Parts: structure tokens; sequence; C-alpha cells
């Protein structure tokens, strides 16, 4: 159904502004989801970058809040991530994700409503806040309730957003101190009132005052009673950042010391060394050699360049019977080098090295 | 933030076994946790949300339990597609941090590595560097030790390792250790030895060569 594809630079230079966009297909971005970015360094696990909300509110992991910006373009159904002033440690596979308020596939046809705040639940004094009550389809009345100094407000404007949800909005234009406290929604449908929603606290912030009742760590109150889980991941795009330039690999043979007390089986390989752009294909004898090859992952040395090895194991009698050629092509420089690996001859004597 | 700790870090099993992975949160999060599966190279996928509710389309061998601070993902009918890495994520408070993940590996009979040593090519020493490579072939499990000795002296800091993924058929691993020296340093000594200790080995296996021969 829904599909997210990430586009961005394959290789990016250090210290520059990284920009990726996510194209959403089969869903509209102007719905009640949170579009997120998540990052995975090479072999280190998941790190959450941030999210954007339908109201335009964004939230960033405080590790990178200095450098990250998330935005949405509704016209083309895309959303973008921009991270400034990149270290080499920002090299990673980046995923865009859709976080949705999944609900237990329970259905009572009279489920409990939810309440949310936009832009959030901590509002400066005098600024606006909007509550969004959401429930099932066919809701005839929505009421927003305040707990302490109990007052309530009814609204009969209700829109279908899907064949299973409906929502209603209550806007306070200039919040004062007396607006702070607990809020919850309840809806009227099928001739009876529903269960009350859970409470959401709205706090008002002033010059030197915070009007809050007295949950989560240090701050960061929830802004909805619904938990948003990421139910759709993109395949991710790998971005590499490095202070380097495209370079062809040096290829060296790993020869099995022609007589080496060798028993039944033998091994021999190719060592591809110091090539910048990550992908390199190594096939032996251009394909005719399949069973027994083992080519290892690249390793990032402080040279900023990569190096790996590819090895095959052979019958120990195959010295002269077959000549082995390893075929390494580096497409980003289109350096197609092929080198035949054979043992060194004992005729020439003793190799001497000095200076 | 809230710290999620998964247990164990790694785990070995065979197709058909029932496995359980734990995730413990630092504080109470009211079921606000999700389980994700990530196979090697591909993108993550949602298994359970709300700590116990099975996402649509994923098989029922997967199951989620727990709340408060302790949650458990269990697979009963292990199949080949389940051998992947699993992550927990807390989704209640602002930074929805993941766990460090747990990798699920195929359990296999112990197999000793076939060890080989490779001297540097003459073409490499023209550029002033020497790389000697030790290869450990088709062993299980991965926990293996490679040590370099240059004229009987144990080497440290000048070798990097790189191990393959579990192979599709034998479920074995292969390791590559590379010792990199300058041609100047390579000149100074004669005997280069790679010493490998593995549980499939009764005693450590040492393969060596003499420079120039
Ligand atoms: C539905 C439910 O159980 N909600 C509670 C909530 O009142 C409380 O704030 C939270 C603590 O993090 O525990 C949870």
């Amino acid at each position: 159904e829904v599909q997210l594809v990430e586009t961005g630079p394959g290789l990016m230079k250090t210290s520059g502004t990284l920009s990726l966009t996510c194209a959403v297909s089969g869903d509209y971005v102007n719905t009640n989801r949170r579009w997120s970015w998540v990052r995975q360094a090479p072999g280190k696990g998941l790190e959450w970058i941030g999210e954007v909300h339908q109201s335009g509110r964004t939230n960033y992991n405080p590790s990178l809040k200095s450098r990250v910006t998330i935005s949405v373009d509704k016209s083309k159904n895309q959303f973008s991530l921009k991270v400034d002033s990149v270290t080499a440690a920002d090299t990673a596979v980046y995923y865009c994700a859709r976080a949705s308020p999944l609900k237990s596939q329970r259905d009572t046809d009279l489920p409990r409503p939810s309440i949310s705040a936009e832009p959030g639940t901590v509002i400066p004094l005098g600024s606006h806040v909007t509550f969004v009550c959401r429930g099932p389809v066919g809701v005839q009345t929505f009421r927003l309730e305040r707990e302490r100094n109990y007052l309530y407000s009814d609204t009969e404007d209700v829109s279908q957003t899907s064949p299973s949800e409906s929502e209603a909005r209550f806007r306070i234009d200039s919040v004062n101190a007396g607006n702070a406290g607990l809020f919850r929604c309840i809806y009227y449908k099928s001739r009876k009132w529903s269960e009350q929603s859970d409470y959401l606290e709205l706090v008002v912030k002033g010059e030197d005052v915070t009007w809050a009742l007295s949950a989560c760590p240090q701050g960061e109150l929830p802004i909805s009673t619904d938990i948003y889980y990421v139910d759709v991941w993109g395949n991710g795009t790998t971005v590499t950042v490095s202070s380097a330039s495209t370079k062809g690999p040096s290829v060296f043979p790993l020869a099995p010391s022609s007589k080496s007390t060798s028993g039944g089986t033998a091994a021999l390989g190719c060592l591809v060394k110091d090539y910048f752009p990550e992908p390199v294909t190594v096939s032996w004898n251009s394909g005719a050699l399949t069973s027994g090859v083992h080519t290892f992952p690249a390793v990032l040395q402080s040279s900023g360049l990569y190096s790996l090895s590819s090895v095959v194991t052979v019958p120990s009698s195959s010295l002269g019977t077959q000549t082995y050629i390893c075929n390494v092509n580096h497409k980003p420089s289109n350096t197609k080098v092929d080198k035949k690996a054979e043992p060194k001859s004992c005729d020439k004597g003793l190799e001497v090295l000095f200076q | 933030a809230i710290r999620m700790t998964q247990s164990p870090s790694s785990l070995s099993a065979s197709p058909g076994d029932k496995v359980s992975i734990t995730c413990r949160a630092s504080q109470h999060i009211n079921d606000s946790l999700a389980w994700f599966q990530q196979r090697p190279g591909k993108a993550p996928k949602l298994l359970i949300y709300g700590a116990s509710n099975l996402h649509s389309g994923v098989p029922s061998r997967f199951s989620g339990t727990g709340s408060g601070t302790d949650f458990t993902l269990t697979i009963t009918g292990l199949q080949s597609e389940d051998f992947a890495t699993y992550f927990c994520q807390q989704c209640n408070c602002f930074p929805p941090d993941f766990g460090q993940g747990t990798r699920l590996e195929i359990k296999r009979t112990v197999a000793a590595p076939s060890v080989f040593i490779f001297p540097p090519s003459d073409e490499q020493l023209k550029s002033g560097t020497a790389s000697v490579v030790c290869l450990l072939n088709n062993f299980y499990p991965r926990e293996a030790k490679v040590q370099w000795k240059v004229d009987n002296a144990l080497q440290s800091g000048n070798s990097q390792e790189s191990v393959t993924e579990q192979d599709s058929k034998d479920s074995t691993y292969s390791l590559s250790s590379t010792l990199t020296l300058s041609k100047a340093d390579y000149e100074k000594h004669k005997v280069y030895a790679c010493e490998v200790t593995h549980q499939g080995l009764s005693s450590p296996v040492t393969k060596s060569f003499n420079r120039g021969e």
C-alpha cells in the first residue's frame, strides 16, 4: 500500500549541508501521522533523528537538534531532512519512516476517544493552542472537558478523515493562566455518551511562572494521548561522507607459498587496497569460479579509504592445472583490473631487501 | 532520556526452537513499546506495537508480552527468515530511543577454521608497504583469536580484522586478519607467524613463513 523512497547524495563531502528527501506514495502527508528520520551507522544500530507533525511542529533528538531541520512539502507529498556541518561519524544509512497512532484491532464501535494539542502542551501566555479530539466515524457531538473548575464545550462540526475516524477542533486564541490544567474529550454518538479520553495536561509559561499541576523524564510532556509507532520504513539510502576523492584500487595477489607443508586443500586470494567509493565487485575467472569464494567486508582505515580481500580455496593439486584470475571492477572510477594469482618460483633464489 | 536494555546481546538457535528476547526500560512506560525486526542489509519492519498487539501481516509465531518496565518478544516456530536482529523502541516520552538490538544466529556444530598465511606481494613492497594476511576459513562459532608474532614478538595495534556473515549453507564464518607494516619495518625481521586459538582446536594453530623464501 504505502511506500516511502529516500533520495539524496550517495557520496557527500565533509563539512557540508546534507539534504535528503523522502517521497511518499500511496498516502497523503497532510494526515495525522508523524513523518520521521532514523539513522543507522555501519554496524551500530538505530538512532532516531526526528519527526515532523501535521501541524508543522518538528521534534529533534537533542543529540543533533543543533544541526537538524525537518520540513514538509504537501504539494509533491514529500518531506525533507537537512543536517548541517557533518562529521565523518554522520556516515550512515538513513531511513524515513511513518509513525502512526496504531490502535489495538479491538473494535467496540464505541472506542475511547483521544485528545491532542497543536502546536503542543506547553504554550506561552497569550499564544494560541488547539485541541484535536478524535474518535470513531459517525460522531455526532464532541465535547472538550476541563477537570479543575469544571467547564466543558460542545462542538458539532466533525469531519470524516477516514472510514473509521472522525475529529473535531477547539481553539483557544489567547491562553491565560486559568486555562492551564487537565483536558479530555468525550463524544456523543448512537444516542449515548462515550468513555472519557485520558487526560492531557496543558501548561502555560509566563515571565517567571509555570502554571502546571504538581510520567516522563525531565520535561517533554506528551502532546497526544495516542502513542505513535513507526509502521512504515523506507528501504533507506546509504550516505557516505569523507574528506577524500574517487580513486581506483591497488590489487595485490595473496599466493599460497608454493610449497608450504600444504595438505589436502589450498587457499589463495586477492587484496584490493585503498579505494574510496564504497562498492567494488570481485568475481573470479569472470564467473566460472563460484563455490568456495569468500570476499570480506571493506574496512575504513584512517586513510579515509577502504580495503578488502577476496579468497578462494582450491584443490592443492591445481597449481598448473588451472590459472586463477581475480576480476575486480570499481565502477565509480570504472577501474576494471584483473590479476592472475600464482605462487612464486623457487628458481630465482633468495630475495634480499634493504633501504 | 529513557534507557532501554535488551537481553541477550546475541543468541544462537536452530529452526523450530522457541526463543525469547527481553527488553527492560529504565522507568514505567505503559506498554508504549514496539518490536522491530531487521534482517542484514534490509530495512527494519514492525512486529508488535503496544508491547502485546501483533501488527497486521506478520505471522503469529511472534508474540509480545510485558509492561511497566519489562517486555518480552518470543518466537515459537523459528524459521530461516527469523534469523535477524531485533530492536525494542520506547514510544512514550519525547526521544523514542531504541535498544542496542539483539542478533539471532543459527546454531551449528562446532567446526575448526582452516588457517592460511599470505606474505606481501613483491608489487606492494615497491610502494613501501607490506601487508601480511591471515585467513581463517569456515569455522563456528565466530569467537576466535588471531595473534601475530614477528620474530617471536607478539604484535599489537598494526592489524585489522574483518569477518564475513553467516554463510547461507554451512552457517559458518570466515575471518581475515591483515597486518600492515612499512617496508622498513618489514625488512627488520624474518619470521612472520599467525597463531589462531579456537574452541574447535585442541591446541593453537600457528602458520608462518620466512621473509624472502
